[PDB]
Parts: C-alpha cells; structure tokens; sequence
C-alpha cells in the first residue's frame, strides 16, 4: 500500500486534522436564508423566525410568474399552484411560503415581484443557494455595512456574502420619562440554521434585577477540564466517577482549552551534531569482503 | 505541523504569594505565556453568575483544573529530568499534534 | 489552533488594564483582561497568528 506517498507520522497528524475540519465550532459557512418582513424588537443571531400557522408551501419555478394585462397595464402575475387563480397585484396575494432552490434563469422583474410580495403580502421566501458568513455586531458598534435585496436575488450562484447580525442583549434601556421615537427597526433577511456555533460565553455582565441575564450563557464544563495524559499519547478528560476510564478528547466534539503537552527540557537537545572518531584499517589488502 | 515543544522561560512562584484559589490550581511551575482559560476566572471576576457557574462546575468530580508540571520522566542512567508534561492553556487539536 | 476572539461592548467596559495581586497578575492577569467586565460575545475561531 503506497500510503499516499507520505510519511508514517504525517498520516498520524492527519487523523487529528480531520477531526478539526468536521468540527462544528469552525463550520461557519452558512447556507440558506429567509426573506421575511417581521419586526425587530429583541435582536439575536440565533433567532430563526417561525413560519405562521396558515401558510402554503409552493416550490418556485419559472412557470408561475408571467406578464398579463390586468388593469390597463402589463403586470407580472402569480398563479398559485393549489388553486390556479391569477394574482396581478402584490397588495392582495395569499400567504405563500415559497422555497427558491435554483435562482438561475430568473428575471429581475420576477425577483422584484417576490420581494414586493414579501413586504406587501407577508410572504416568507426561503432561498437555499445563498452562502454567507456572519459577524455578531456589538450594539454600540452598529451595522457598519448593509446587504441589498438586489444582491440577495440578482447574483451569481457561487458568491459568498457577508451578513451582519446584532446581539441586542446589551442595549441601553431608555429612561422612564423620555418621550418615544417614531420609526421602528424592521428586518428583511433572516438565517435558516443557527448562527454563532463558535459562541462560548455571552454577556459577561450582572443585571441588577435578576441573578443572571436573559439568555446569557456560561462556558461549558469541557472547556476547563484538563484531564490527565494517557500512556499512548491521547488526551483524556477527567474520570466521571471512580474506576471509570476517562473519555478521550478526540472522540467527543467538545473543545478543551487546557491540555497536558509532553515537552522536552534543556537536557535533550534533539538534532545537534555529535562527534565521532574514525579509525581507518591498517592495510587495504587485509579487508575481508565475503562472506561477512 | 511538525513542531516539537521545548520548555521555554518558565517561572516558579512561592506558595505564600499566590492566593488560596490559584494555589489549588497551580502544578508547581508554569510557562510565562500562560494563555487565556476561563477556569482562572474563579473568584477574580466581577460578575456574580459567572463566578457561580464556574465554581459550581469546577467543584464537580467529573472535571478538575490544573496548570503546569504534572509528569516527570527521569533518565535511567544520568538521573536528570528528560520529558516533562506541562498542562498548558491550549486546544486539544494542537496539543494532540 | 483555536483561540478566543472576544468582542467587547464599548459602553459598559472599562478601558484600563485590571490590576489584581502581583503573583496572580502573571497567572490570572491576561485571563481577566480578556474576559473583562463587558464582554458581549466570546467566539472560538481559528488562530490568526
């Protein structure tokens, strides 16, 4: 077996490195996105908005949207595949949970009519081709850059976006006599899968009314467990009871930030230049060759 | 990554200069670049629930925190220390490598 | 390979370095200066250096 033409040690480090790649703590390439026109009162990146009770799922195709003469003006008309009725205006379309799967070959007016249908007719549109990263913005920082709905609809397939989400836990509470403002912070783009898989602690403060704040998280007990060092060289956790062999750290998928590393002291010096004495033989005619 | 750790600049504090909660942690010496590790926030942080939710974890028997010199392998003939095991503050992916 | 990357909230934080006891400043010191009072989120990401 030509072992991929590699070292014997290089495969042993490769078995550790594959545990690092499939780890959910670094897999922050988020695919899937949801255009929805629900309000924003408590911002948190974990919020995946629930589909309401009476919506009908419709798979997207090019057959649905087409131009039609409606009221002295060519309007782009949706044909709802359960009933088959024609719906020319976005002000009165029924509640459709459209699931866009391709977003290719799609017109710009059709993408205009869907995002108009979300705001006007309260649609919920899932799109499963948008890949993006996420940075959780602190509330004093604010949203540095936005993402247009023209780019979320009219874009090539393999473009990697960057959405900014805000942790609204540490927002300053207004005073008890301040007259209110006017506009509300709305929100158009939401995630499908949970954001902040890299999160360990959150909101290290002390709220004055209750003991611990709403939704603040503690570090996991596996992040502090050193454990011992095994005889083979695999990092173990602490034993959970008496007479229990500890769990090796490369089997479970938690993260341990304290580990026993075998390191050499100043009395080893691996790989210096050792010095020998060489003594040539006496005669060249006296050197035995065979049978040896 | 073919790194091979040699004991760097390590210090050894006195037992009466550290507090009672660091002396129950410390394994008799430690590297000068100690890293960052949330088990050292025990009774040093200002936050009441984080001081509780670490003390309520580290007093369980299923976990135990330390920092520094644990193992020692003396040579068989020269009788000096050769391979020590320090409990660093480093992730288990790098430490297994 | 994995280190902490902590985003602070710049209103409830206190910008100076926290000063504990001197023997504890070389052990607990850079930990309480990274999980300083006012840490909004704490991430575990790939190490940048």
């Amino acid at each position: 077996w030509s072992r991929y033409f590699l070292d014997e040690l290089r495969l042993r480090r490769l078995s550790v490195g594959l545990r690092l790649i499939t780890n959910p703590r670094i897999a922050r390439r988020f695919d899937g996105v949801r255009i929805m026109y629900l309000t924003d009162d408590d911002p948190d990146p974990d919020f995946v908005p629930d589909v309401p009770e009476g919506y009908v799922a419709v798979q997207y195709a090019h057959r649905l949207f087409s131009s039609s003469l409606a009221n002295k003006r060519n309007r782009v008309t949706y044909t709802h595949p359960p009933t088959g009725m024609a719906y020319p205006s976005p002000t009165g379309r029924p509640h459709v949970h459209m699931t866009i799967n391709e977003r290719a070959g799609m017109s710009k007016l059709v993408a205009d009519n869907i995002i108009a249908s979300v705001i006007k007719s309260n649609w919920v549109v899932d799109i499963h081709d948008i890949e993006y990263t996420a940075e959780v913005m602190t509330p004093s920082e604010g949203y540095t850059q936005h993402v247009d709905a023209e780019s979320i609809m009219t874009a090539p397939k393999g473009k990697l976006f960057h959405l900014q989400f805000m942790d609204g836990l540490l927002r300053p509470e207004p005073s008890a006599f301040d007259p209110p403002a006017s506009g509300e912070d709305m929100r158009l783009i939401y995630p499908l899968q949970p954001i902040s898989v890299a999160r360990s602690m959150r909101a290290i403060v002390n709220h004055n009314e209750v003991d611990r704040p709403r939704g603040a998280v503690a570090p996991s007990s596996y992040e502090m467990d050193t454990g011992t060092l095994s005889r083979n060289g695999d990092l173990l956790y602490s034993p959970v009871a008496n007479g229990q062999v500890g769990i090796p750290k490369l089997e479970v998928d938690h993260i341990s930030f304290s580990n026993v590393v075998s390191m050499m002291t100043a009395n080893i010096r691996t790989g210096d230049d050792m010095a020998v004495e060489r003594v040539n033989p006496d005669d060249v005619r006296a050197i035995n060759i065979r049978n040896a | 990554d073919n790194r091979l750790v040699i004991v760097g600049e390590t210090t050894t504090p006195m037992s009466n200069t550290l507090s009672t909660v660091v002396n129950n942690v410390l394994r008799t010496t430690y590297h000068n670049n100690v890293g960052v590790n949330p088990a050292l926030l025990r009774d040093f942080t200002q936050v009441n629930w984080l001081n509780r939710d670490i003390t309520n974890m580290l007093q369980q028997a299923g976990t135990k925190y330390g920092l520094g010199l644990t193992e020692t392998r003396l040579d068989y003939v020269r009788l000096v220390k050769t391979i020590v095991g320090h409990a660093l503050n480093i992730d288990h992916f790098a430490a297994s490598v | 390979y994995l280190t902490y990357s902590v985003k602070y909230e710049d209103q409830f934080t206190k910008k100076d370095k926290l000063r504990a006891s001197e023997a504890d400043d070389r052990i607990v010191g850079p930990t309480v200066n990274l999980f300083k009072y006012g840490a909004a989120v704490v991430n575990i990401d790939l190490n940048r250096d």
